[PDB]
C-alpha cells in the first residue's frame, strides 16, 4: 500500500508560461540562463511535447507572486533573443499536493486524486507528479474546496 | 485521428 | 547553496501523450481511472496549461515500456468518453535526471543542466522538476551523452 502523509497547499505562487518555443536544443538554457540573472527563485517547472504540426512547446513555471513580474519582464526583454511567441501570467493560482511513498505501483491514487477534485467541480490546470507527490494548479478561489475534497478523498487533514 | 507511434525517427 | 548527489538514467520507459484534453472538470480523472483499470502503474504525469485559443491541453505520462501498449489500448477504447484527438506513444524515450536538494534557492542549477545538454546537441523533449530532482526525457540514442554532459557539468 502507497503511504499518504499529508496535503499541503500554497496560495503564495503565480505561474509564467513561456509559450512557443521550438523544441530544438538549446532554447530552454535560454529561458532558464533569463530566470537565473533576474535571480528569480522557481519552483515548478513543466514542460510537455512539441507535436510536429508547429515544431514547438510551451515551458511553464511557477514562482513567489512577488517575483512574477520580474521574471515576466526579463523574458519579454528577451523575447527576440529566445524567439518565443508570448508570455502567460497568471497571479491567481493555488497549488495543491498530496504527498506520500510509494505511489508508482499505485496508479489508483492518481485516479483518485483527479477524481475528488472532479466531484467537487475544480478544474484542474497543470499537473505534475512523482512517486512522492502528486501536485496540481487551480484557481486560486477554488483551492479551499480542493484541498478538503482531498482530505476526504484520502482520510487526511482530521 | 490514428495514433501517432512516435520516436523511431522512420515513416 | 545546493547539493547535487548524483545523475539518474532509466531506459525502460515509455511516454504515452493524451493530446487534446477538454480542459474542464473530471477529464484528468477519466484518463487516470482508465490507466489504473488497466493495470498500468505511472511513473512521472504531466500536464501543462491549455491557451484559451481552444480550451484543451495535453497529457503525458510515462510507464514501462511493456505496459505502455495496454494503456494505448485501453485509452483507445473510451475516445468518445473522455474526447482526446489523438494518442501518442514513444517507446524510444530515455529519463535522466539531476538528484540532488535545495534547487529552488539556485535558478542556475537549472540553467546549467539544460545549458549543459544543449552544448551536447541533445533535445529536451520534456522536463518535470521537483526539490529533490531535475528530469529531462530525451531520445534513448542521446542518454548516454546526456548523462556525460550532466556529470561533467556538476563535478559528479
Ligand atoms: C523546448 C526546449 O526544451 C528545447 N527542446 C531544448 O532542448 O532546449
Ligand atoms: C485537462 C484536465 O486536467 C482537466 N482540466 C481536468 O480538471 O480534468
Amino acid at each position: 500500500d502507497p503511504i499518504l502523509t499529508g496535503v499541503a497547499h500554497d496560495r503564495s505562487e503565480a505561474k509564467v508560461t513561456i509559450v512557443g518555443l521550438p523544441d530544438i536544443p538549446g532554447y530552454a538554457a535560454k529561458v532558464f540562463r533569463a530566470v537565473a540573472d533576474a535571480d528569480v527563485n522557481i519552483d515548478m517547472v513543466l514542460q510537455n511535447v512539441s507535436k510536429v504540426e508547429d515544431g514547438k512547446t510551451d515551458i511553464t513555471f511557477t514562482c513567489s507572486r512577488d517575483v512574477g513580474p520580474a521574471a515576466v519582464e526579463k523574458l519579454d526583454s528577451l523575447r527576440n533573443e529566445i524567439g518565443f511567441s508570448q508570455l502567460l501570467y497568471d497571479d491567481h493560482i493555488g497549488k495543491v499536493s498530496l504527498i506520500g511513498a510509494g505511489m508508482r505501483s499505485h496508479p489508483g491514487v492518481t485516479a483518485t486524486f483527479c477524481e475528488a477534485l472532479a466531484a467537487v467541480g475544480v478544474n484542474i490546470e497543470l499537473i505534475s507528479t512523482s512517486e512522492i507527490r502528486i501536485s496540481v494548479l487551480c484557481r486560486d478561489t477554488e483551492l479551499d474546496k480542493a484541498v478538503v475534497a482531498l482530505h476526504e478523498a484520502f482520510g487526511l487533514g482530521g | 485521428e490514428a495514433t501517432v507511434y512516435a520516436g523511431t525517427g522512420r515513416l
